[PDB]
RNA sequence: AAACUAUGCCGACUAGGGAUCGGGUGGUGUUUUUUUA
């Protein structure tokens, strides 16, 4: 189980790493990701630059 | 002086959709730039738009509510198979399944997800997320 | 003056209508004159989906430049004449297909003979002598065409009775729905 | 005035536009019949000459050319169209 | 020491080849023509 | 405000009417 | 609505009635609180278009010079109607006269994308494509509180 | 004809204005 | 405004006129 | 006036982006296909 | 943006809508040709040919009037002119600087704009003989010019 | 002989505001003047 951080996301969304995909390949497990409701709300007050990486955040497998 | 007429209309689209503006005027129009908003219109882009004849080569205004991230043009117009296809898709969009890669193929011109229904390739003018 | 009007076209309908001209010619003190050099090639009656008919006047391009001279009032007497109907004058004009990458020695297609400037050519032959002000192509979001023709507004009471036999027939002749308006 | 459309721009911004800006560019121009006192006669004259138009019977100036639009003599009846 | 009159301008590329007169040939004529001025100057 | 100092016939036009180019039917 | 406003029925498969003015495409629509047959629809070139369904038929249309996003009726007096409208301006009207507004509610700073009436018929609010929510009274023509 | 459905709307126009009338008063 | 040199007949004719 | 210009997401991490739209060189081509 | 200087300058005609002879005009196309003709042999050039229709006979535009041009109506009646009008002005021009420069050798500002003279006419030669209207061999020098204007 | 306290983010750019320089269109009256400039 992983905590995401806005910045993961961010970084994620730039250097091209889909989230389970990559993380699969990191731990070699089975990762479930969570996004808690502080992070979702740093990602939308950030607003209308980044609004492609908070449409990336709203997965739903992003618990 | 001009870099194209289809890359100045897809400009001035994306700077007028990033100023906040409701309808945009694009002159000269273009088979090729009719298409293109078409593609876009139906993958639910922009709004709608209408061409104005006027014996020159007509304006297009086009109404466009929020939607569009970018939309830009491949400037050399390369070729592609099928996996290179999902490459150049992995590549250029932000992610897997997330906006759409516009082909020029034998078919016509269309988006690489039709393209690979329809099972063609061809070459690529641009792309829009 | 049956066969000296019509040129190589026995129809009744036809036939008619050139009566119809010899009564213009011979009640008519100067426009027997005035329509004496003029023959035309062929007419057709078409209906609107409304029920209404309009009769086409297939003619040569001189001779249409004659009638392009002489037209307004004998629409009128013609009106007069066949009443419940609605005149219109057109131009038989010839089309020039592509040739093709097989294709022997043909002469290079005159732009003027290209299909699309028929077609305007015939939209301001059937609106005349009203003008085309302009044309638009909305596009919705169906992938649906919408074209528009808008005309002016100098002979609006003249022509505002007449736009949904001009948009049957021109659909008739071409194959195309298309839309008139008129900017008030 | 404050904020106006494009495809429908009404007839008074279409107006007060340029004659290129405008949404379908058409002249400004217009075109005068003009009647000579030397023969009453007519003679059509563009309202942005720039040659001194003499009637065709006498030899009579009608217009005089200024910059931007001519300007007809003194003493030679004239209207639109 | 100064001259009021200009000198003369190079000539583009496409200029010398229309002042050579090879402009309007087919792409089999050029080719044995610019083998031929090669030959020439070799 | 210039322009009505020195133009002839300007109307003075509502602002609950600057924005209405037309209707169909029309009232008495 | 879509290019030509269709009234169907729910046990009917098939559209039962179109109603058009022209071929003019149409995108929004509102039945009326009371005096329930009457329905209003806005048109893309910029037009109003009212709708009897008790004679079956459009009845009256006024063209505007911008065109009209959203429109609602008021719950309270049944003959009154706003249109939210991309000259950034919200229109009071009435439906006997269309050649005046009763107001112009004149706060955004870009185009009003939708209006909706206070069930008690006093109050408006106009949410804009301006990031912002208007709300005004139904007698000032000005903002009374910007969320 | 399309200036029999203008004097029809005409109609239908005055049959409803007469009807809100009534919540009018 | 009379450019007595501008056409090919009056060229040719200034051909004349040099013979 | 002293801090910097804020700016977003660099998503097209392939080619130039010039006013004539994407500029991919072929080197580029060949590292993708 | 008007080449050999800086300005921006947007000032040309419009050209209407109608693709066709206006209301008023009730004069034949064989008498607006046998016009042109007149003015041909009378010596004028097609520019000055147009403005004299459109001021004196109220014709609108010739293209629009009759079906072909000026100048292709021109060629067709065997009034086709040596070389076009604009290299013929500029040509012209070239001459008349080139003069003054001989009466007056301290004008360096007029070698200047000699020079850019001789870049436009450089250019106007080159696509002329890229469409061969010109022939491939034609090269601009002083006597040709002396020769040619005078 | 020159230089010697100047220093403004930039750009493929959205709306503008007061000015003013050159040209044109319209309205409008004052200053002007009138068959001779
Ligand atoms: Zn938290
Ligand atoms: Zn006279």
């Amino acid at each position: 189980q992983v905590l995401i951080d806005t910045n993961f996301i961010n970084f994620s969304i730039q250097k091209k790493v889909d989230i389970v995909r990559g993380m699969m390949d990191c731990l070699l497990a089975k990762c479930n990701p969570l996004i808690t409701d502080c992070v979702m709300a740093e990602l939308e007050k950030l607003g209308p630059k980044y609004r492609i990486a908070l449409k990336l955040a709203r997965d739903p497998r992003i618990k | 002086t001009r870099s194209s007429v289809l890359a100045d209309a897809l400009n001035a689209i994306n700077n007028a959709e990033k100023t906040g503006k409701r309808q945009v005027l694009i002159r000269p129009s273009s088979k090729v730039i009719i298409k293109f908003l078409q593609v876009m219109q139906k993958h639910g882009y922009i709004g709608e738009f209408e061409y104005i004849d006027d014996h020159r080569s007509g304006k297009i205004v086009v109404q466009l509510n929020g939607r569009l991230n970018k939309c830009g043009v491949i400037s050399p117009r390369f070729n592609v198979k099928i996996g290179d296809i999902e490459k150049w898709t992995a590549n250029l969009l932000p992610a897997r399944q997330f906006g759409y890669v516009i082909l020029t193929t034998s078919a016509g011109i269309m988006d690489h997800e039709e393209a690979r229904r329809k099972h063609v390739s061809g070459k690529i003018l641009g792309f829009v997320y | 003056p049956q066969a000296k009007i019509l040129s190589q076209a026995p129809t009744e309908l036809e036939l008619q209508v050139a009566q119809a001209f010899v009564e213009l010619e011979n009640s008519s003190p100067e426009l027997k004159a005035e329509l004496r050099p003029l023959q035309f090639k062929s007419i057709r009656e078409i209906d609107v989906a409304g029920g209404k008919k309009a009769l086409a006047i297939f003619v040569p391009v001189p001779s249409l430049a004659g009638f392009h001279k002489v037209q307004t009032k004998l629409t009128r007497e013609l009106e007069k004449k066949f009443q419940d109907r609605h005149v219109i004058f057109l131009a038989e004009r010839r089309i020039l297909p592509k040739p093709s990458r097989t294709s022997r020695q043909v002469q290079k297609r005159p732009r003027s003979r290209t299909l699309t400037a028929v077609h305007d050519k015939i939209l301001e032959d059937l609106v005349f002598p009203t003008e085309i002000v302009g044309k638009r192509v909305r596009y919705l979001v169906g992938g649906n065409k919408i074209q528009k023709v808008l005309l002016d507004s100098k002979d609006v009471q003249q022509i505002d009775y007449k736009l949904e036999s001009f948009q049957a027939v021109y659909n008739k002749l071409t194959g195309k729905q298309i839309v008139f308006e008129i900017p008030s | 005035v404050l904020v106006q459309d494009l495809l429908h721009p009404t007839a008074a911004s279409e107006a007060r536009k340029h004659k290129l800006k405008t949404l379908v560019q058409g002249p400004r121009s217009y075109f005068l019949d003009v009647k000579c006192p030397g023969c009453l006669n007519i003679t059509t004259v563009f309202s942005h000459a720039q040659t001194a138009v003499t009637c065709e019977s006498c030899s009579t100036i009608l217009c005089t050319p200024t910059g931007g639009k001519a300007k007809l003599s003194e003493g030679t009846s004239f209207r639109r169209k | 020491v100064y001259t009021p009159f200009p000198p003369a301008q190079l000539p583009r590329k496409v200029d010398l080849e229309i002042e050579s007169g090879e402009y309007f040939l087919s792409k089999r004529e050029k080719q044995m023509k610019k083998l031929n001025e090669q030959k020439e100057k070799q | 405000a210039n322009e009505r100092r020195t133009r002839k016939d300007m109307p003075y036009i509502s602002e609950r009417k600057k924005q209405i180019v037309g209707t169909v039917h029309k009232y008495e | 609505g879509g290019a030509k406003i269709h009234l169907w029925d729910v046990n009917r498969l098939k559209p039962v009635s179109d109603l058009s003015w022209g071929a003019d495409n149409i995108t929004s629509l509102k039945f009326n609180q009371n005096e329930t047959d009457i329905l209003a629809s806005t048109g893309s070139d910029n037009s109003i278009v009212l709708y009897d369904l008790r004679t079956n038929s459009p009845t009256q249309k006024i063209v505007q010079t911008m065109r009209t996003n959203a429109i609602c009726w008021n719950p309270m007096e049944a003959f009154n109607f706003v249109t939210a409208n991309e000259d950034h301006n919200a229109y009071y009207y009435d439906m006997r006269n269309l050649s005046r507004s009763l107001n112009v509610f004149k706060d955004h700073v870009s185009a009003v994308m939708d209006v909706d009436f206070s069930p008690t018929g006093d109050e408006i609010v106009t949410g804009s494509y301006d990031k912002s929510i208007r709300i005004y009274k139904t007698n000032h023509g000005h903002s009374r509180e910007i969320y | 004809q399309r200036i029999q459905q203008r004097h029809d709307r005409k109609a239908a126009y005055e049959i409803s204005r007469q009807e809100v009338s009534k919540w009018n008063d | 405004k009379a450019k007595k040199d501008f056409y090919r007949f009056q060229v040719r004719e200034r051909k004349k006129q040099e013979i | 006036k002293a801090t910097k210009r804020e700016r977003g997401l660099k998503i097209s991490s392939v080619g130039r982006s010039t006013r004539n739209g994407l500029i991919v060189s072929k080197r580029d081509i060949a590292r993708i296909s | 943006g008007r080449m050999h200087s800086a300005g921006k300058g947007i000032s040309s005609s419009a050209i209407p809508y109608s693709r066709n002879a206006p209301a008023w005009f009730k004069l034949s196309s064989e008498s607006v040709i046998e016009q042109i003709v007149k003015y041909a042999r009378k010596g004028l050039t097609p520019s000055q040919i147009g403005v004299l229709l459109r001021d004196a006979h109220g014709v609108t535009q010739a293209r629009v009037i009759t079906g072909n041009k000026i100048m292709r109506i021109l060629k067709s009646n065997g009034l086709a002119p040596e070389i076009p009008e604009d290299l013929y002005y500029l040509i012209k021009k070239a001459v008349s600087v080139r003069k003054h420069l001989e009466r007056n050798r301290k004008d360096k500002d007029a070698k200047f704009r000699l020079i850019l003279i001789e870049s436009r006419i450089h250019r106007l030669a080159r696509y002329y003989r890229t469409v061969a209207v010109l022939p491939p061999n034609w090269k601009y020098e002083s006597a040709t010019a002396s020769a040619l204007v005078n």
